[PDB]
């Protein structure tokens, strides 16, 4: 019926160059029966030890395990801006059961966003159908306020957002604020303005269009 | 060098059926244990089923043991997994995954997603986004589809470097995506760029070039 | 007339590994048959009644059915054979008794050869078995705590087994035949002076010189079964460790089953082996009277 793995830590903080040790627990004695895997970002998982310490073929040396019986570690030296995810499993005994999962969050220096914002396609226009799309891109630390004027005015209404995970390859963070509008709606109003806030300045980054 | 690869995902009604094949090539199919993993977009993995050598003994997780049939065709090399009485729990993405003699899983296939909704499949809507510096940014707007996922490529592959594909946001049963490029002023427009999206589930593919406005 | 020649075997490249004619052509699948007793008593190694009921069968099947691709080449050497040894089938067609000679080792190592090379992928399944089986001990949960009762119950059964087989008669018989057939080839050579004609002499110089093969086949299944049984029980008087290693219980299990197949092995070519010897010796003795009536 029942048998837990628990990766405690979600999330963990980390550097480049650095080295990291990823716990899991096991609700009971499993011996050696744990088998750890790698999950990149839109990816399967890819197998990397079994036997709690034994690494497949191919495998890069920088992954070692250890641990017996209930506490089992998972240890990734000279990490990279690739890595992510990783789960542990228990196949000791049915049902097989993985951890929850954990990710490396990446250390860096601050980076200010770029800004770009998008007037609505005219084929979205006859559709229609009034979309303005802003990316904030390659920004970091990973929190940001983006602020959505319409002819110098504040809107907070029908503003949807999306935020990327971590990239693999600068280690920063990007955002997508689309700001959806009747087609009438959107042609009363001449400026439509995005802003953003984010903690590498004091003055906001301010991208305007207007319908010329 | 090992390769497993699952048949093509759909979108299901609650109380339907759907079976999944997997296809293994590369290694004697009859020398491995065989398994299904299922998991839920941004969660954790969950074992379902496997089978042994000759399908003797399948066995499963004990809530699907009831709607859910694994099965193997040693001699074209093809893994099953039938399931029946599905609800909006079982939607996740199911991996093919070989199986070790100690219950390791060595090689997995790439995932086939499987959605359960009562909603209906609706094709995207791809819009250009074009601007009005050395770099230059430009855009897709993929609006108004169902179910997930969608497929997002600039130039076929060609640009992978410069490219930001934001979550998408569900609202109203239809999902909105973004996609970001950022290529050199030089190239653009001097030579187009065209943005290719998939949505496997409609079987339709869409390519919209941007151009300036 | 030679009617069965199940008395070749063929050793691998490196001489790791020996095919036989007969079931199960390897005792590596005697080993595997052993190990099957041993998870019988390990409830996390429960896999292996799934390794052995499909994946050592189908190796057993394969290898039955990869010997018998050779059976032309078999009876290719065998009509050979029934030719050098019979002098008046000799007669029936006129070849150098040299140049038939020649023939006769071309189609044989080629035989021997068939054996060996259509089972390449066979001692490939027995390698990947062998290390599936030591993958799939990792799974005791023991790590230096492991208890060796199933290794020295099963000691004490093969005792008992070994007792049954009887080793002095197969030893007592050999050594009469080979005193006796070392005899006979002193013996013919000094009486050669008396015959004026060779065919039936060479008929009996190609018997004896067959029996020699089969003899130390035989002698090497006698050194390798009294190995057997001499070792499991210098292990069986030995120190008894009741807890050991992880990795020094499966070399524990490793080295009975070798020893145990490996006696199994022996003693289904010994049977076999002993029908042969005897059989020759009856078509040499017909031809010793072939011979001394022309002696006249």
């Amino acid at each position: 019926g029942d048998i837990v793995m628990t990766q405690s830590q979600k999330f963990m903080s980390t550097s480049v160059g650095d080295r990291v040790s990823v716990t899991c627990k096991a609700s009971q004695n499993v011996g050696t029966n744990v088998a750890w895997y790698q999950q990149k970002p839109g990816q399967s998982p890819k197998a990397l030890i079994y036997s709690a310490s034994y690494r497949y073929s191919g495998v890069p040396d920088r992954f070692t395990g250890s641990g017996s019986g209930t506490d089992f570690t998972l240890t990734i030296n000279n990490v990279q801006s690739e890595d992510l995810a990783y789960f542990c499993q228990q196949y000791n005994s049915y049902p097989y059961t993985f951890g929850g999962g954990t990710k490396l969050e990446i250390k860096r220096a601050d980076a200010a966003p770029t800004v770009s914002i998008f007037p609505p396609s005219s084929e979205q226009l006859t559709s229609g159908g009034a979309s303005v799309v802003c990316f904030l891109n390659n920004f970091y630390p990973k929190d940001i306020n983006v602020k959505w004027k319409i002819d110098g005015s504040e809107r907070q209404n029908g503003v949807l957002n999306s935020w990327t995970d971590q990239d693999s390859k600068d280690s920063t963070y990007s955002m997508s604020s689309t700001l959806t509008l009747t087609k009438d709606e959107y042609e009363r109003h001449n400026s439509y303005t995005c802003e953003a806030t984010h903690k590498t300045s004091t003055s906001p980054i301010v991208k305007s269009f207007n319908r010329n | 060098e090992v390769k497993l690869v699952e048949s093509e995902g759909g979108l299901v009604q609650p109380g339907s059926s759907m079976k999944f094949s997997c296809t293994a090539s590369g290694f004697t199919f009859s020398d491995y244990y065989m398994a299904w993993v299922r998991q839920v977009p941004g969660k954790g993995l969950e074992w379902v089923a496997n089978i042994n050598y000759d399908g003797s003994t399948p066995d499963y997780l004990d809530s699907l043991k009831s709607r859910f049939i694994i099965s193997r065709d040693n001699a074209k090399n093809i893994l099953y997994l039938q399931m029946s009485s599905l609800k909006s729990e079982d939607t996740a993405t199911y991996y093919c995954a070989r199986e070790t003699v100690v219950g390791s899983f060595d090689y997995w296939g790439q995932g086939t997603t499987l959605t359960v909704s009562s909603a209906k499949t609706t094709a995207p809507s791809v819009y250009p986004l074009a601007p009005v510096g050395s770099s230059v940014t430009l855009g897709c707007l993929v609006k108004g589809y169902f179910p997930e996922p969608v497929t997002l490529t600039w130039n076929s592959g060609s640009l992978s470097s410069g490219v930001h594909t934001f979550p998408a946001v569900l609202q109203s049963d239809l999902y909105t995506l973004s996609s970001s490029v950022t290529v050199t002023s030089s190239t653009w427009p001097s030579q187009s760029i065209t943005c290719n999206v998939a949505h496997p589930a409609s079987s339709t593919k869409v390519d919209k070039k941007i151009e300036p406005r | 007339t030679t009617d069965n020649i199940d008395y070749f075997d063929i050793s691998d490249e490196s001489n790791y590994y020996l095919i036989s004619q007969l079931r199960p052509h390897f005792s590596n699948i005697y080993f595997f048959d052993e190990f099957k007793r041993y998870a019988s008593y390990h409830t996390e190694i429960k896999r292996y009644e799934d390794i052995h009921k499909t994946k050592v069968n189908s190796l057993l099947n394969e290898a039955s059915r990869a010997i018998g691709i050779c059976n032309r080449a078999k009876n290719t050497v065998k009509g050979l054979i029934n030719i050098l040894e019979n002098p008046q089938k000799f007669k029936t067609q006129r070849e150098s008794y040299d140049v038939k000679l020649r023939q006769y080792e071309e189609k044989k190592e080629a035989f021997r050869g068939c054996l060996l090379n259509k089972n390449r992928k066979n001692l490939d399944q027995i390698k990947k078995i062998n290390n599936e089986i030591r993958d799939l001990l990792e799974k005791l949960k023991c790590s230096q705590d492991c208890q060796t009762n199933v290794y020295f119950d099963m000691i004490k059964i093969y005792l008992v087994d070994f007792k049954k087989m009887p080793y002095e008669n197969y030893d007592t018989f050999i050594k009469q035949y080979k005193n006796s057939y070392l005899s006979g080839v002193d013996m013919i050579r000094k009486i050669e002076k008396q015959i004026d004609n060779p065919v039936t002499i060479n008929a009996i110089k190609f018997t004896q010189k067959e029996m020699g093969y089969i003899i130390d086949r035989f002698e090497y299944h006698l050194q390798k079964v009294k190995h057997s049984i001499d070792q499991v029980t210098a292990l069986s008087d030995g120190v008894k460790p009741k807890q050991v290693t992880k990795n020094r219980l499966k070399e524990y299990y490793f080295n009975i089953g070798n020893y145990y197949s490996i006696f199994k092995f022996g003693k289904d070519s010994l049977n076999m082996l002993n029908k042969a010897l005897i059989h020759k010796e009856k078509i040499v003795h017909n031809l010793l009277g072939e011979l001394f009536g022309h002696l006249e």
